[PDB]
C-alpha cells in the first residue's frame, strides 16, 4: 500500500485549489492523507516551518528523486526577476540568507520530479493572475517549462478551483500508471494537457437546461425559469463534467445556481468575460 | 547578546509570510512581518464590467472568498443604486455565515492546532520542532497528557469532515465552494426552497453540535494548560470593526456592530479616517501622508528603498489597529457561550458573563483563539435564527443596470477582520477598485512613522527560552489567523 509522494508548492495562488481538495469525498481527505498520498510539503497545513520545512522539502526531493509528484497551485510571476513571489529563504554553509523565488523553486524541483501536475487554472493556464492588467509577468507552468526548456511530464488539472474529484482522480491515475504502466496507461490529454476523463464533455451539450435552450426559453433574471444563456452562461464554450458530477458532494452547481463562467478553460477569465453578458 | 530568527515560509497560515524576530534575554525585542507575493487584483480589475468584480475578487482567497464576494456585491449595490430584498439579505447571510463556521474551524484545527497537538508520525504531521512544548510535553501526568492529546487530535481529524459539511452548506444557495456563484449585484441568484432550507438546517445542526460539544470545550481546556499564553502576544490593544451580517434591510443593525477601541476608549467607526501608508511597502504613492482608500493607488515597486513587504500599512487616526474575532467580540462585547461561562469558572476560577470580563486575557495568544471559538458559537446562534427567518419562495434578486459613472463601498467583516471594497465606475467600466482587507490590518509593516504593524508589535515580549525551537513566535502569528493572499491581493 505504497503512497504517492507529493510536494505541493504555491506560487501566485489563493489556496482555493487546496481548500477544494480538502472537500474530497470517496475518498475523503483523511484517507487521502493517511492512505493515498504522502503529503511531504504543503505550506498551508504542514507541521514544520521555515528552515525545517524547506530542508524537509529538499530532502524528500533528493531521496525521492524521479519518484515524487510536484503539485503546483498558483501562477509563476516572471517580471522583476521573479520577485513578485518569494516562497522561502535559504541559509548557506556560512550563515547568510537567500530568498527563493517561485521561478527558482520550480526550475529546481521540476527536473527532480517524477511528474508535475498543475492544479487549478492559475498554474495550468495563467488564470486570473495572468489576466489583462497584471504587471507581474504571470505565467503558467506549461509556458514556464517552454521558456526554461524543461521536459518533464506535465499534466494540467484546471478549474478555479478544480473539483476535488478531478485532482484526486488524475493523481491516482498517474500513480497507478507509474506502478504498472501497461495495465494503467496515462489518461489521454487534450491539446491543452488536461485529461479527457474530466474535461472531454462540453457543459452545454450535457446540460439539463438544453431542452429549454432549444425551445428559446431563457431566464429573464437569475430567479426566473429557463436556460441561463442570456444571463451570461459560458457552458457552450466550456469543457468539464460539472453537469454530471455537480459540486460539493452533489449539493449544487454553477449552472443551476447561476451561470457557468468557463473557469476550466485556458482563456479564463478574459475570454469568458464579461461574465454576465451572453456568449 | 541579540539573536536573529528568520522564518520563511511561516507555514500554517494562508499564503506567503516571512517573520523575523530579534531575541534578547529570552524574549522577542523586535520583529518584522513581510508578505512576499503580489498579484495586483486592483490593477487586473481596471476596465472590466463592474459586475465581473464579484467573481474576480473571490480569487484573492480560496479560504474567505465569500467575504470578498459580499464586500464586492455590496459595493456594486451601492454604485448601481439597487436595494436588496429582505430574503436576498438573509440568503446572503446564510451563504456567508456558513463559511464563517468553516473558516474558524479550518483555522483552529488545521492551521493552529499543530502548535499544541502531537499528530501521528507521518507527513505532513512530521517533521516538527524537537522541543515543541506540546500537550504531551506540558501535561506531566502521562495518562492525562496522552488522553488530552488524543482528544485534541481526534477533534482535528473530525473537523476535516465538519469543515467539508460547512462547504455543503455554502453551496446550498451559493452554487459551489470555493468561489460561489450565488451572490451578485441586486441580491442572490437562487431563491431558497423549503427543502433546501431544511437540508442546510440538518447539516448546520451537525456543525453546531461539534462547536458546542467539542470545539468550545477543547479551547477552554487548552487555555487552562497554557495559562502563560494568556499573558503574552499583547500588542497595541487597539481594535477596529466595520459591522457584519446586517439584521435589517437598511443595514442599521448587525450581528456584530461597527466600532473602534483605541487607548482604552470606545469610539464610533468613521470610514473617513482610514488611510494607507506605504513607506515600508513595495508601492509608490503620488502624494505623501497616506491615502484614503477612495483615492488609493496600486503602483507596485519591488525596488523601493527601505521597503520590506507587499502589504500596505492601514492606520486609523494614525494608529495601528488589529482586526478579527478579538476586535469584533471586544467591540460588541456579547454574552459568552454557556460553555465558556461554565469552563472559565471550573477550569480557571474566573467569573465571566460578557467577553470584556476576560479583561487583559483577551489581548493575548490564547485570548485570540478564545474570541474566535466564542464567535463561532455566536455565529451559529445567528445562523439558527436566520434559518427560521428565511422565507421559501420569496424573491432574492432585484434587477439593475450598470451606471455610466458612480461610486460604491461595501463594508463587512471577513472571518479574519474588517473588510471593505471601494468601487469607482466611469464609462460603465471599473475606473478604480481598492480593497482594504482584514489581514492587511494585522500583518502590515511599519508605517512612514516607524509604528510597527499589529502582529509586529504583538511579537514584542513573546518568550523564546529556546532559540532553536521558537514555538511561541509561530503561536503568536497563527493566533491572528493570517491570510497573506487577502493582505496583499
Ligand atoms: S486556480 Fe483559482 S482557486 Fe486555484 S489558486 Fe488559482 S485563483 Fe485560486
Ligand atoms: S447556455 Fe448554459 S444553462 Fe443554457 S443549456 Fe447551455 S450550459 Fe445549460
Ligand atoms: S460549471 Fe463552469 S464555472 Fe462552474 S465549475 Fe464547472 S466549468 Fe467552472
Ligand atoms: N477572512 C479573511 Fe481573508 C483575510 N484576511 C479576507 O478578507
Ligand atoms: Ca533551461
Ligand atoms: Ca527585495
Ligand atoms: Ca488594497
Ligand atoms: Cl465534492
Ligand atoms: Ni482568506
Ligand atoms: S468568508
Amino acid at each position: 500500500a505504497k503512497k504517492a509522494p507529493v510536494i505541493w508548492v504555491q506560487g501566485q495562488g489563493c489556496t482555493g485549489c487546496s481548500v477544494s481538495l480538502l472537500n474530497a469525498v470517496h475518498p475523503r481527505i483523511k484517507e487521502i492523507l493517511l492512505d493515498v498520498i504522502s503529503l511531504e510539503f504543503h505550506p498551508t497545513v504542514m507541521a514544520s516551518e521555515g528552515e525545517m520545512a524547506l530542508a524537509h522539502m529538499y530532502e524528500i526531493a533528493e531521496k525521492f528523486n524521479g519518484n515524487f509528484f510536484l503539485l503546483v497551485e498558483g501562477a509563476i510571476p516572471t517580471a522583476k526577476e521573479g520577485r513578485y513571489c518569494i516562497v522561502g529563504e535559504t541559509l548557506d554553509a556560512k550563515g547568510h540568507h537567500h530568498e527563493v523565488t517561485m521561478m527558482e523553486l520550480i526550475r529546481d524541483l521540476a527536473p527532480k520530479s517524477l511528474a508535475t501536475v498543475a492544479v487549478g487554472t492559475c498554474s495550468a493556464y495563467g488564470g486570473i493572475p495572468a489576466a489583462e492588467g497584471n504587471v507581474t509577468g504571470s505565467k503558467s507552468v506549461r509556458d514556464f517549462f517552454a521558456d526554461e526548456k524543461i521536459e518533464k511530464l506535465l499534466v494540467n488539472v484546471p478549474g478555479c478551483p478544480p473539483h476535488p474529484d478531478w485532482m484526486v482522480g488524475t493523481l491516482v491515475a498517474a500513480w497507478s500508471h507509474v506502478l504498472n504502466p501497461t495495465e494503467h496507461p496515462l489518461p489521454e490529454l487534450d491539446d491543452d494537457g488536461r485529461p479527457l476523463l474530466f474535461f472531454g464533455d462540453n457543459i452545454h451539450e450535457n446540460c439539463p437546461y438544453l431542452d429549454k435552450y432549444d425551445n428559446s426559453e431563457f431566464a429573464e433574471t437569475f430567479t426566473k425559469p429557463g436556460c441561463k444563456a442570456e444571463l451570461g452562461c459560458k457552458g457552450p464554450s466550456t469543457y468539464a463534467d460539472c453537469a454530471k458530477r455537480r459540486w460539493n458532494n452533489g449539493i449544487n452547481w454553477c449552472v443551476e445556481n447561476a451561470v457557468c463562467i468557463g473557469c476550466v478553460e485556458p482563456d479564463f477569465p478574459d475570454g469568458k468575460s464579461p461574465f454576465y453578458v451572453a456568449e | 547578546g541579540k539573536v536573529k530568527i528568520s522564518i520563511d515560509p511561516l507555514t500554517r497560515v494562508e499564503g506567503h509570510l516571512k517573520i523575523e524576530v530579534e531575541v534578547k534575554d529570552g524574549k522577542v525585542v523586535d520583529a518584522k512581518c513581510s508578505g512576499g507575493m503580489f498579484r495586483g487584483f486592483e490593477q487586473i480589475l481596471r476596465g472590466r464590467d463592474p459586475r465581473d468584480s464579484s467573481q474576480i475578487v473571490q480569487r484573492i482567497c480560496g479560504v474567505c472568498p465569500t467575504a470578498h464576494c459580499t464586500a464586492s456585491v455590496m459595493a456594486q449595490d451601492d454604485a448601481f443604486g439597487v436595494k436588496v430584498t429582505t430574503n436576498g439579505r438573509i440568503t446572503r447571510n446564510l451563504i456567508f455565515g456558513a463559511n464563517y463556521l468553516q473558516s474558524h474551524i479550518l483555522h483552529f484545527y488545521h492551521l493552529a492546532a499543530l502548535d499544541y497537538v502531537k499528530g501521528p508520525d507521518v507527513s505532513p504531521f512530521v517533521p516538527r520542532y524537537a522541543n515543541a512544548d506540546l500537550l504531551t510535553d506540558r501535561i506531566k501526568d502521562g495518562a492525562k497528557a496522552d488522553a488530552t492529546n488524543t482528544y485534541g487530535l481526534n477533534q482535528y481529524l473530525k473537523a476535516l469532515e465538519i469543515r467539508r459539511i460547512c462547504h455543503e452548506m455554502v453551496a446550498m444557495f451559493g452554487g459551489r465552494m470555493p468561489h460561489v456563484q450565488g451572490m451578485v449585484v441586486g441580491g442572490a441568484t437562487e431563491i431558497p426552497t423549503a427543502d433546501k432550507v431544511a437540508e442546510y438546517a440538518a447539516r448546520f445542526k451537525e456543525v453546531q453540535k461539534f462547536v458546542i460539544e467539542e470545539y468550545l470545550p477543547l479551547i477552554y481546556t487548552l487555555g487552562s494548560v497554557y495559562t502563560d499564553l494568556f499573558e503574552t502576544g499583547i500588542g497595541w490593544k487597539n481594535v477596529i470593526a466595520f459591522g457584519v451580517f446586517p439584521e435589517d434591510d437598511d443595514y442599521k443593525t448587525f450581528l456584530l456592530k461597527p466600532g473602534v477601541y483605541i487607548d482604552g476608549k470606545d469610539e464610533e467607526f468613521d470610514s473617513k479616517l482610514v488611510k494607507e501608508y506605504v513607506g515600508h511597502s513595495f508601492f509608490d504613492h503620488s502624494a505623501p501622508g497616506g491615502l484614503h482608500y477612495s483615492v488609493g493607488e496600486t503602483n507596485p515597486n519591488p525596488d523601493k528603498p527601505g521597503a520590506y513587504s507587499f502589504v500596505k500599512a492601514p492606520r486609523y487616526k494614525d494608529k495601528p489597529c488589529e482586526v478579527g474575532p478579538l476586535a469584533r467580540m471586544w467591540v460588541q462585547n456579547p454574552e459568552l457561550s454557556p460553555v465558556g461561562q461554565k469552563l472559565l469558572k471550573e477550569l480557571y476560577g474566573i467569573e465571566a458573563k460578557n467577553f470584556r470580563d476576560l479583561g487583559d486575557k483577551a489581548f493575548s495568544i490564547m485570548g485570540r483563539h478564545v474570541a474566535r471559538a466564542e464567535e463561532t458559537w455566536l455565529t451559529a446562534v445567528a445562523v439558527e435564527k436566520w434559518l427560521k427567518q428565511v422565507q421559501p419562495g420569496a424573491e432574492t434578486y432585484v434587477k439593475s443596470e450598470i451606471p455610466d459613472a458612480a461610486e460604491g463601498t461595501g463594508f463587512t467583516e471577513a472571518p479574519r477582520g474588517a473588510l471593505l471594497h471601494y468601487l469607482k465606475i466611469k464609462d460603465k467600466k471599473i475606473e478604480n477598485y481598492q480593497i482594504v482587507s482584514a489581514t492587511l490590518w494585522n500583518a502590515n509593516p511599519r508605517d512612514d512613522m516607524g509604528q510597527r504593524g499589529p502582529i509586529e508589535e504583538a511579537l514584542i515580549g513573546v518568550p523564546v527560552p529556546d532559540i532553536k525551537n521558537p514555538v511561541n513566535v509561530g503561536r503568536l502569528v497563527r493566533s491572528y489567523d493570517p491570510x497573506l493572499g487577502c493582505a496583499v491581493h
